[PDB]
């Protein structure tokens, strides 16, 4: 009857799997040794490749290999852009589903399968979970697997039905943002408090911008955008072109290395694996046996050539940001923190755009900008699996019925409230809040005036500031004298009551 | 002790919707199924 738990993240091009420690999350490594696990599927004579190995049959064996196919669940045919299965199995349409044509039998003559998009995502999760029940040496029975805040509940239903499919049970579908901040606020190092905070979801073929509202330790999504055009493909391509254009000067005559499907793809796999290197260290190799032509084909590059390189796309992720922030209504000085997730934010260049791009209060959280920083791949894998761990014990009616009711029913207070202290304004509940809450802080008697309270921008250059709003009540009490402190405390109600108690010491 | 009662601006307040994870949802979930 009880259940084993795993957090699963579930991407385009990367996913991982992570389990539960009573004391703190761990992400779970596959028998390739990979904590990063790439979504691919393939086949060769009749044998099931997964992760790692599947990505490397994208070579010589790319017409049987099936890749970046998440965003193709629950989608209409000419919704998705085939742009990047091109190198690999192409997708068909079959009426209304979205199917691939591939040689998964071991007999040569054998017709080549038909299979779903549903039953390529059946057939991986299978072997995802089943690398985290080797780990956990227990059959895993369910999970929490993390979503992008855009699809639709077609795709969220076809997840479900592949992996029931995949006999894994799904408790409840979180969202990648979400789950990042999740993997910072349950971690002991973190403090909860009521901060805007702004995740930046950059992967492989997307990336995710997206702004929340912190406070109480409850996430409230202000604002998200989207973005297929900036991410790590296109830096891959940066290098690919950077190191092809270097190839023919050398070789003269050769064939152009892009123009061979085989040998583009060893340019692909290896652009990729030196991006990665140039996230580690300042100075990198890139390589591939028999290129083209028979030739080998042997280079370097440094961090800092890199970043020239791929400046413009970088200032892409820049314009992304700001595009969030602007699209919440909100300027960078309003941001408290920015949570670096994804797979991109490994990049130390792009960390260094944002400190630019944000006050020096704003806290820039990856593993180049701050001593208390978690591996930006890992965190929604974290999120998933600290949330499956504690739903577990729940049943699947409370799950369903509190998601839908108690989610949108809670308003939101648009200004916010905090007493007036004159010879300026203190906030005391920060706006956005959601009701109902409390909040309190620290010659002659103290006079507590509640106000409503709004933050501006002046340009004298900018800065914060707060207008002081409607007074809602006023309080005072007599007899205090020189005491330095005023303990304060507030509660607004679901009626839009508002109750002020004075017993400050 | 010294205790008001103010009535926030009816426009105060606009609707939103919330992110169902996390333990402080979770424990704000337990509320309100109860009422
Ligand atoms: N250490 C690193 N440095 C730089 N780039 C990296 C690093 N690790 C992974 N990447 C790149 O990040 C991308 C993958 O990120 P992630 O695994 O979050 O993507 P995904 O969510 O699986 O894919 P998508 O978001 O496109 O569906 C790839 O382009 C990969 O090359
Ligand atoms: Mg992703």
């Amino acid at each position: 009857g009880e259940r084993v738990v795993i957090g699963i993240t579930f991407g385009n091009s990367n996913s991982s799997i992570a389990h539960t420690v009573d004391d703190k999350a761990e992400v779970i490594a596959n028998e390739d040794g990979d904590r990063q696990i790439p979504t691919i599927l393939s086949y060769v004579d009749g044998d099931e490749y997964y992760g790692q190995q599947a990505k490397n049959f994208l070579v010589r064996n790319p017409k049987n290999t099936v890749a970046y196919f998440r965003d193709i669940l629950g989608q209409d045919f000419k919704s998705v852009d085939p742009t990047h299965n091109h190198a690999s199995a192409h997708p068909q349409e079959a009426g209304d589903n979205v199917v691939f044509t591939i040689k998964d039998k071991a007999e040569e003559d054998a017709e080549p399968s038909t299979l779903t998009v549903s039953e390529i995502a059946t057939r991986y999760l299978r072997r995802l979970v089943g690398a985290a029940s080797e780990y956990l040496g227990k059959k895993v029975t369910s999970a929490v697997i993390t979503i992008p805040t855009n699809f639709t509940e077609k795709q969220k239903a076809a997840l479900i039905a592949a992996a029931a499919a995949a006999d894994l049970e799904v408790l409840q579908l979180i969202s990648e943002p979400a789950a990042a901040v999740l993997a910072y606020d349950a971690r002991p190092e973190a403090t909860i408090s009521d901060k805007i905070i702004v995740v930046a979801d950059l992967g492989g073929s997307r990336s995710d911008v997206t702004v929340l509202a912190s406070r109480s330790g409850m996430y409230t999504i202000l604002a998200t955008v989207h973005d297929y055009e900036y991410h790590g493909i296109a830096l891959d391509k940066v290098l690919i072109d950077h190191f092809s254009k270097e190839f023919l000067k050398k070789n003269p005559g050769a064939k152009d290395p892009r123009e061979n499907p085989r040998s583009l793809a060893k340019l692909r796999l290896e652009a990729e694996s030196t991006k990665r290197a140039l996230s580690r260290s300042t100075n990198a190799s890139f390589s591939v046996e028999s290129l083209i032509d028979g030739l080998d084909f042997a280079s370097t590059i440094n961090r800092l050539r890199y970043e020239t390189i791929a400046r413009t796309v970088f200032e892409g992720f820049n314009r992304l940001v700001e595009s969030a922030v602007k699209k919440a209504g909100l300027d960078p000085l309003d941001v408290d923190e920015v949570i670096m997730s994804g797979g991109t934010s490994n990049t130390p260049r792009i960390a260094a755009n944002f400190r630019y791009i944000f006050p020096e209060s704003t806290r820039i959280l990856a593993p180049s900008t701050d001593p208390s920083a978690l591996n930006p791949s890992e965190l929604q894998a974290r999120g998933a699996a600290l949330q499956a761990s504690l739903i577990q014990e729940f049943e699947t009616e409370d799950i369903e019925q509190s998601t839908h009711a108690a989610v949108t029913t809670m308003p939101h207070v648009t200004n916010a409230i905090g007493v007036v202290s004159v010879s300026k304004f203190v906030p005391i509940i920060a706006p956005e809040t959601a009701v109902p809450a409390r909040r309190t802080v620290h010659g002659g008697d103290v006079l507590v005036k509640v106000v409503e309270g709004s933050t501006h921008i002046n340009v004298i250059k900018r800065e914060k500031v707060w207008k002081i709003g409607s007074t809602l009540a006023e309080a005072a009490v007599r007899g205090v004298k020189k005491g330095a402190k005023v303990e304060v405390t507030i509660n607004v109600n679901t009626d839009l009551t508002v109750i002020v108690t004075a017993r400050e010491v | 002790d010294f205790k008001a009662i103010g009535k926030l601006t009816q426009e105060g307040s606009s609707m939103r919707t919330l992110e169902p994870v996390g333990p402080h949802f979770l424990a704000h979930a337990r509320r309100v199924r109860h009422k």
